[PDB]
RNA sequence: GAGCUAGCCCUGGCCAGGGUGAAGCUGGGGUGAGACCCAGUGGAGGCCCGAACCGGUGGGGGAUGCAAACCCCUCGGAUGA
RNA sequence: GAAUGCCGGCAUGAGUAACGAUAAAGAGGGUGAGAAUCCCUCUCGCCGUAAGCCCAAGGGUUCCUACGCAAUGGUCGUCAGCGUAGGGUUAGGCGGGACCUAAGGUGAAGCCGAAAGGCGUAGCCGAAGGGCAGCCGGUUAAUAUUCCGGCCCUUCCCGCAGGUGCGAUGGGGGGACGCUCUAGGCUAGGGGGACCGGAGCCAUGGACGAGCCCGGCCAGAAGCGCAGGGUGGGAGGUAGGCAAAUCCGCCUCCCAACAAGCUCUGCGUGGUGGGGAAGCCCGGGUGACAACCCCCCGAAGCCAGGGAGCCAAGAAAAGCCUCUAAGCACAACCUGCGGGAACCCGUACCGCAAACCGACACAGGUGGGCGGGUGCAAGAGCACUCAGGCGCGCGGGAGAACCCUCGCCAAGGAACUCUGCAAGUUGGCCCCGUAACUUCGGGAGAAGGGGUGCUCCCUGGGGUGAUGAGCCCCGGGGAGCCGCAGUGAACAGGCUCUGGCGACUGUUUACCAAAAACACAGCUCUCUGCGAACUCGUAAGAGGAGGUAUAGGGAGCGACGCUUGCCCGGUGCCGGAAGGUCAAGGGGAGGGGUGCAAGCCCCGAACCGAAGCCCCGGUGAACGGCGGCCGUAACUAUAACGGUCCUAAGGUAGCGAAAUUCCUUGUCGGGUAAGUUCCGACCUGCACGAAAAGCGUAACGACCGGAGCGCUGUCUCGGCGAGGGACCCGGUGAAAUUGAACUGGCCGUGAAGAUGCGGCCUACCCGUGGCAGGACGAAAAGACCCCGUGGAGCUUUACUGCAGCC
RNA sequence: CGAUGUCGGCUCGUCGCAUCCUGGGGCUGAAGAAGGUCCCAAGGGUUGGGCUGUUCGCCCAUUAAAGCGGCACGCGAGCUG
RNA sequence: UGGGAGAGGGUGGUGGAAUUCCCGGAGUAGCGGUGAAAUGCGCAGAUACCGGGAGGAACGCCGAUGGCGAAGGCAGCCACCUGGUCCACCCGUGACGCUGAGGCGCGAAAGCGUGGGGAGCAAACCGGAUUAGAUACCCGGGUAGUCCACGCCCUAAACG
RNA sequence: CCGAGGGUAGGGCCCGUGACUGGGGCGAAGUCGUAACAAGGUAGCUGUACCGGAAGGUGCGGCUGGAU
């Protein structure tokens, strides 16, 4: 349930921001974070290699569990659900009857105090996770691996989900967020539900000051460029492209397909994403 | 209105000094030439 | 060569005083329950006025300068990108 | 003898400009060969959120003392940050190191690269971050938390006693964190005192006073007191914390809970050790057995790791505590007490500046702390002032033009001008009051007005205290007094109406553009299934992201509202297992050279044979594009209508002489006495038009237009006055430029604009202040324009290659 | 072309006369008054404003008149820009 | 108090037929469409047939001249939550009633905002015919929308 | 003191008028088509939406005031 400002200045007009409604601890857990070094974009020669980034406020780390098959038979308890700024999800602090605690996504209806477990024996229910063979067909589900025991991969931002389609040997059929249709080994773990906080894609930045507290420094149009710069660059007054739309290194930007011809992955993708 | 000079002697050693000069090929050249020319310092003087 | 300048990274520091009065919360009214209204409390914001600090709008002066970009008056931002 | 030649010397300009903030000087007395300039004293002025004081950096002897004055100092110089010499910097506790980690750097293992080298987990280095023990006073010409004094403390070694399963780089806890707002209690700091201590003072009309003037503290171990922080205790289980674990985590049970206890800080007290003014007398001595007390104000600092709210969700590692493992338990470690031990480097001085960065003793630039009092609503604003520091290293006159900075002005009031440019006006606070329109916030300080000092009297509430007094903070009512004027000085919005552009706050061409440009939330297209796409790199390896389609890249558009039409023939991209073309390679019909021959050696057709291209489709918020002529209505005019040619399709809504309209000052209307601009309309749109978005839009703007009111030296039209210069005298003394010069006017002539030629006219020799017509004056080997088979940036369906991709 | 600064304004003039006004004339289709046309004449004079960068031009209100030209389209080591 | 019928309303679930598209197989020269055609689709293997899959929307027979609601309107089947209404018995209250300017709520379709969804259908639009024209009627395409959630809009031949 | 009124500044209702612009009424014999009344040659009407020289056409849902 985002929620709105009155007008009382130019940005709060448009403002949202998330309610925070489903968070009940506020401060993490001490043993589960490690500092989060920021990059500006820059790789390890220094040079900038993805564009407009730094300034953001500064984070911490959780360590978010993806494996989930590391304890089989185990139950925890939802004990705490909390904010990550390292993604768009919630994220559950679980107290494992163990003693072990850990950070997992927090899948959309998981209340605190309740159990989840994980395994090939474990209950369908939302916060459990078993390899995609035991899970019903028809299963919405998330933080799916891709291959066995290479960690959750697929469907983990806020409010998404892969549903089980249909089975085919030892690999499943799933149907990603993206609409993709895709094979993926039956070993492979989900866990049941979709990822919460699904009003997530609602919220308006509503200033430029904003996307600065997220470490997004302004985006530069290349039309607004001069010709050492961009494709785009140059112009006496206001100019249209001129040329097929193009990126700052000269490939076409408006329908271009670029995955790899001959990846071997193309054998499991029954159908690419549609719309 | 603030110059280009604006000394800081850490900065000094740790760019122009005789220990940065040793480590690449290019430093120890600098070092080689004003050796034979006969530089009576190869190396910026700083405190330190 | 980034001791100037541009960006980013790490770790610190700084922003007199005054003004406006969001949400919420409390009470009152209201209704079947409500929305909602009223008062109090509250103290939000690339909010307002103005020093420091950061700027450099208009004019004047300077023009073998006090100065290879300065001076005076005026003016912009000043909890924030 | 010339090369705007090169190096050096020396001229001219010239006793000329200038002598570096307009904070400012005067006199007396010293010293000395010499004094506006050095020392001393008295008077005057300037800073005082500094122009004072303390740190950091950077500088590197510039510090203090004696002796100097050639040069340096914009003058002088006896003086000096100058010259010569001597002296001066003292630490277990301050800062750094023998501690810790951050980015980063480096790097066992390991990876990659023709060489050089590039990476890289650990580990190591790396601080202004963490961690750690010293406060007050005195002393020196010059150092001091360093010496000395007083009172405190840390670690290491060894020993004594007492206690305990001791023991680590390993496990765990803690260290440990944001932004805004903020409670209580203190402290720093400050104001007052009719109380306490003090040398004195009574003036010029009055005052011997509850008079004036000065001062009334600082540090302190334990203990105690006030205020705060941190923290549950016990038991049973246990499979997690990469071995172990009694610790930690997790489940259970009992007890404790706004507490308390324990613990640690801050403040107060505190044995004791210090300090201690005016004034007077020669830094010192006295004051002085100095006094050292009450009340008020009160932090942004302290208690602190405090509290609340919020979203953008806020370092690490060591110190330290606990757990145990080898081991060892004659040890070891914990506590207490005692003796002994405690190294290296810095420390002078300048430090918003004459010692640092700017070639200079340069009106510029330089991070942190302190930064007193009064009044003005507050304040670090402004005025004046304390402490403290200065008068800016040329002066003396004079009282022209002209220039700068400043003050005033009769009548008029924008008539000035490209333009109210500039300067007026307005101006703080309290109260009354406030429009269109609006996104309901706003527009708003709208506009416009009234009040403002002082004195007496009456009175309401708050803080401290005690519920009172006193002190302090917010007021309320009445009656008066004075002046031209009561934010009486200083600091302190002119306002309105209406268009264009851009939603907005922001950003920019360092040093001629701040804007309508860039960015911006928001919208759309498109790529990307993760060893993602994309980017940087030969690679390894990184970024993307310890993210995963509600995410990441690219591209256009640019809040919001209402909207965004038609064309897919060309180009792009997407889809198409057929067809056509298609390289190496396959295949080998058929040839050929040579050899006696076996053979060796070469050419070689059909046919099979990728991507690409052709071809068939799709696709516009992909690149783009969106017609011509002729006719027609019962007045005329004009054509709802028709005809025909062409196209891939012929511009829709909306707007329109526009930031676009050539003809053009279109035409009409408004505003004006008068309007090439402006605003409103019309529409024959030279040459708008829908995300290079179209049309609107409240708010916003140092943006660009138009108008009005207010007010003005902008102007009719100038006048006077101030100060700094200009001018004169003493001191110091440049500059570009310069073929040489004994360098007039006219009319002609001349390479076509003559001081220099011809003819005439005029004219004694040499300066000083001024003005700028000429010397085609200076400056800069024209930046416009051309030329050179000169250069460089940029573009593309120019050529030809390359990376990259297929 | 080893630089002869360029439009408009402002300020300051000075010159020519093909004369706008003022003075003197002749002719008139000159009754008077007031005009027209030509001749002589350069002594003096030749306004303020609205529009536009404008020169120019148009307009408003006046005037005896609101002249036209030269001076590097006079004048940037005089200003503006 | 005891009983009744009912597409009354809301939530969740879920079942078969059909259409479309995708995959496999089998098969070949046309399919589609009309008054007739043409555009369109098909040897790059369509149509017609069989098997598998995906997804949305509507519920045939029952079904009626029927039933329920105040109206708008309500139809597979199941569970749950909930309104109205009628009958019986003659038990309780003792006129507690009728209507109702304003007010409040509900209100087909279309339309609007934010998300989703999208099979079929289909304004706009393109094409093919017809025609003097044909911005239509007929045919081949096709975007909003038609569907879901929440929020608006508040109209009607909202009629008996 | 109050006070007719005068002045300043800002609002509110009304009337008159205004380049140009919007439809509306009317007008003996204008131009285009033929939507409606018959099944009016596509039953008509209807609320709304979108489109078009014009009447109108089409979508969705409603009515019979529809024929056979
Ligand atoms: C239609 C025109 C374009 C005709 C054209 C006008 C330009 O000039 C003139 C050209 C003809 N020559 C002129 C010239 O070069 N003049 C130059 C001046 O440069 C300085 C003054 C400021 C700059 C101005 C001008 C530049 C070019 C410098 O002080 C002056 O000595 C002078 O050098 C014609
Ligand atoms: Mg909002
Ligand atoms: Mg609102
Ligand atoms: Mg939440
Ligand atoms: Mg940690
Ligand atoms: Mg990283
Ligand atoms: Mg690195
Ligand atoms: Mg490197
Ligand atoms: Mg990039
Ligand atoms: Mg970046
Ligand atoms: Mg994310
Ligand atoms: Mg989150
Ligand atoms: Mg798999
Ligand atoms: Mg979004
Ligand atoms: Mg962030
Ligand atoms: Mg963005
Ligand atoms: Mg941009
Ligand atoms: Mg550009
Ligand atoms: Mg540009
Ligand atoms: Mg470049
Ligand atoms: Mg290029
Ligand atoms: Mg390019
Ligand atoms: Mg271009
Ligand atoms: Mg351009
Ligand atoms: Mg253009
Ligand atoms: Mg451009
Ligand atoms: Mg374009
Ligand atoms: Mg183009
Ligand atoms: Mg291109
Ligand atoms: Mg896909
Ligand atoms: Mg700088
Ligand atoms: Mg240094
Ligand atoms: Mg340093
Ligand atoms: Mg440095
Ligand atoms: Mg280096
Ligand atoms: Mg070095
Ligand atoms: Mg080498
Ligand atoms: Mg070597
Ligand atoms: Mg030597
Ligand atoms: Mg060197
Ligand atoms: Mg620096
Ligand atoms: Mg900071
Ligand atoms: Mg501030
Ligand atoms: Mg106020
Ligand atoms: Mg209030
Ligand atoms: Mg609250
Ligand atoms: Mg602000
Ligand atoms: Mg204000
Ligand atoms: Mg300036
Ligand atoms: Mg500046
Ligand atoms: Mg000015
Ligand atoms: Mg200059
Ligand atoms: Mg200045
Ligand atoms: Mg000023
Ligand atoms: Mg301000
Ligand atoms: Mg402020
Ligand atoms: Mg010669
Ligand atoms: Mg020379
Ligand atoms: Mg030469
Ligand atoms: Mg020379
Ligand atoms: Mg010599
Ligand atoms: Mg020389
Ligand atoms: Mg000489
Ligand atoms: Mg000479
Ligand atoms: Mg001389
Ligand atoms: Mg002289
Ligand atoms: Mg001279
Ligand atoms: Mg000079
Ligand atoms: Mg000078
Ligand atoms: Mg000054
Ligand atoms: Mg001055
Ligand atoms: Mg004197
Ligand atoms: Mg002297
Ligand atoms: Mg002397
Ligand atoms: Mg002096
Ligand atoms: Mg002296
Ligand atoms: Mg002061
Ligand atoms: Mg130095
Ligand atoms: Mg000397
Ligand atoms: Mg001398
Ligand atoms: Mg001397
Ligand atoms: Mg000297
Ligand atoms: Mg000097
Ligand atoms: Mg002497
Ligand atoms: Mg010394
Ligand atoms: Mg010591
Ligand atoms: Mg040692
Ligand atoms: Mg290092
Ligand atoms: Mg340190
Ligand atoms: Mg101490
Ligand atoms: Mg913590
Ligand atoms: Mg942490
Ligand atoms: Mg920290
Ligand atoms: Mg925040
Ligand atoms: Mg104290
Ligand atoms: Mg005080
Ligand atoms: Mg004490
Ligand atoms: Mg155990
Ligand atoms: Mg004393
Ligand atoms: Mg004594
Ligand atoms: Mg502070
Ligand atoms: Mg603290
Ligand atoms: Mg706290
Ligand atoms: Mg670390
Ligand atoms: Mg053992
Ligand atoms: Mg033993
Ligand atoms: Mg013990
Ligand atoms: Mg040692
Ligand atoms: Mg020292
Ligand atoms: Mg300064
Ligand atoms: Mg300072
Ligand atoms: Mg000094
Ligand atoms: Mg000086
Ligand atoms: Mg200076
Ligand atoms: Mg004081
Ligand atoms: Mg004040
Ligand atoms: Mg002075
Ligand atoms: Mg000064
Ligand atoms: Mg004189
Ligand atoms: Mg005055
Ligand atoms: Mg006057
Ligand atoms: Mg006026
Ligand atoms: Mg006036
Ligand atoms: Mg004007
Ligand atoms: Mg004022
Ligand atoms: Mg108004
Ligand atoms: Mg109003
Ligand atoms: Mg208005
Ligand atoms: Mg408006
Ligand atoms: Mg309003
Ligand atoms: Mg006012
Ligand atoms: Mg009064
Ligand atoms: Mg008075
Ligand atoms: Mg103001
Ligand atoms: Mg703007
Ligand atoms: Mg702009
Ligand atoms: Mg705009
Ligand atoms: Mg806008
Ligand atoms: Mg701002
Ligand atoms: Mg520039
Ligand atoms: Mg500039
Ligand atoms: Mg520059
Ligand atoms: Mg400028
Ligand atoms: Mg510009
Ligand atoms: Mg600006
Ligand atoms: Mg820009
Ligand atoms: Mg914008
Ligand atoms: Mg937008
Ligand atoms: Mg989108
Ligand atoms: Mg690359
Ligand atoms: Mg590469
Ligand atoms: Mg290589
Ligand atoms: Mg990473
Ligand atoms: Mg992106
Ligand atoms: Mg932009
Ligand atoms: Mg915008
Ligand atoms: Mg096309
Ligand atoms: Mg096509
Ligand atoms: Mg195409
Ligand atoms: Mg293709
Ligand atoms: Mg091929
Ligand atoms: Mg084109
Ligand atoms: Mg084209
Ligand atoms: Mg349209
Ligand atoms: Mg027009
Ligand atoms: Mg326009
Ligand atoms: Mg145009
Ligand atoms: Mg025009
Ligand atoms: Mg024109
Ligand atoms: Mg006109
Ligand atoms: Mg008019
Ligand atoms: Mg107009
Ligand atoms: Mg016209
Ligand atoms: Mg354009
Ligand atoms: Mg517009
Ligand atoms: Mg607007
Ligand atoms: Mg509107
Ligand atoms: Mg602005
Ligand atoms: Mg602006
Ligand atoms: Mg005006
Ligand atoms: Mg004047
Ligand atoms: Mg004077
Ligand atoms: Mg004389
Ligand atoms: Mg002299
Ligand atoms: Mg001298
Ligand atoms: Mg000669
Ligand atoms: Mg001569
Ligand atoms: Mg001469
Ligand atoms: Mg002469
Ligand atoms: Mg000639
Ligand atoms: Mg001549
Ligand atoms: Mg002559
Ligand atoms: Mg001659
Ligand atoms: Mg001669
Ligand atoms: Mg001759
Ligand atoms: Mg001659
Ligand atoms: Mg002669
Ligand atoms: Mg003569
Ligand atoms: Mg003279
Ligand atoms: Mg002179
Ligand atoms: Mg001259
Ligand atoms: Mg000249
Ligand atoms: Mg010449
Ligand atoms: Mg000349
Ligand atoms: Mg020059
Ligand atoms: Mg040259
Ligand atoms: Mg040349
Ligand atoms: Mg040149
Ligand atoms: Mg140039
Ligand atoms: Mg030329
Ligand atoms: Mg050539
Ligand atoms: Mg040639
Ligand atoms: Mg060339
Ligand atoms: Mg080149
Ligand atoms: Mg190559
Ligand atoms: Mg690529
Ligand atoms: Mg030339
Ligand atoms: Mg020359
Ligand atoms: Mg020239
Ligand atoms: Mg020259
Ligand atoms: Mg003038
Ligand atoms: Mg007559
Ligand atoms: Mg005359
Ligand atoms: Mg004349
Ligand atoms: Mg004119
Ligand atoms: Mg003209
Ligand atoms: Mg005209
Ligand atoms: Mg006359
Ligand atoms: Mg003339
Ligand atoms: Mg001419
Ligand atoms: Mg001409
Ligand atoms: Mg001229
Ligand atoms: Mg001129
Ligand atoms: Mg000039
Ligand atoms: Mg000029
Ligand atoms: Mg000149
Ligand atoms: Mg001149
Ligand atoms: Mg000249
Ligand atoms: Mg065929
Ligand atoms: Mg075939
Ligand atoms: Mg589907
Ligand atoms: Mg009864
Ligand atoms: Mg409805
Ligand atoms: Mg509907
Ligand atoms: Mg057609
Ligand atoms: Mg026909
Ligand atoms: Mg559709
Ligand atoms: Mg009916
Ligand atoms: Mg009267
Ligand atoms: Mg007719
Ligand atoms: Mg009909
Ligand atoms: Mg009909
Ligand atoms: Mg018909
Ligand atoms: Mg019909
Ligand atoms: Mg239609």
């Amino acid at each position: 349930a985002v929620k709105k400002f009155k007008p009382y200045t130019p940005s709060r007009r448009f403002m949202t921001v998330a309610d925070f409604s489903e968070i009940t601890k506020t401060e993490p857990e001490k043993s589960l974070v490690k500092p989060l070094k920021k990059t500006g974009g820059r790789n390890n020669q220094g040079r900038i290699t993805v564009r407009f980034r730094g300034g953001g406020h500064k984070r911490l780390y959780r360590i978010i569990d993806f494996k989930r098959w590391d304890k089989v038979g185990i139950p925890a308890k939802v004990a705490a659900i909390e904010y990550d700024p390292n993604r768009s999800a919630r994220i559950a602090l679980l107290h494992y009857v163990d003693g072990e605690k850990r950070y997992i996504i927090a899948p959309d209806g998981l209340q605190v105090g309740q159990q989840v477990v994980a395994g090939p024996d474990a209950p369908i229910q939302v916060g459990n996770a078993l390899p995609l063979r035991f899970i019903p067909v028809g299963t919405v589900v998330h933080a799916v691996e891709l291959e066995p025991k290479k960690g959750a991969k697929l469907a983990r931002a806020a409010g998404t989900s892969a549903q089980i389609q249909g089975r085919e040997g030892d690999y499943v059929i799933l149907r990603l967020p993206s609409g993709e249709l895709r094979k993926v080994h039956g070993e492979c773990y989900a866990t049941v539900g979709a990822v919460g906080n699904a009003d997530h894609k609602n919220i308006v930045l509503g200033k430029a000051g904003r996307s600065r507290w997220l470490g997004r420094r302004p985006h530069v149009r290349g039309a607004a460029m001069n010709p050492v710069d961009h494709p785009h660059g140059g112009g006496e007054g206001r100019a249209p492209r001129g040329r097929p739309p193009a990126s700052p290194w000269g490939w076409q930007t408006k329908g271009l397909k670029t995955r790899k011809r001959r990846k071997p992955s193309s054998r499991f993708i029954i159908a690419r994403r549609k719309k | 209105m603030k110059r280009t000079w604006q000394p800081n002697r850490r900065k000094r050693a740790k760019t122009h000094g005789f220990r940065a000069r040793m480590r690449t090929p290019g430093g120890r050249k600098v070092l080689k030439r004003r050796r034979q020319k006969g530089r009576w310092r190869l190396t910026p003087a700083v405190r330190k």
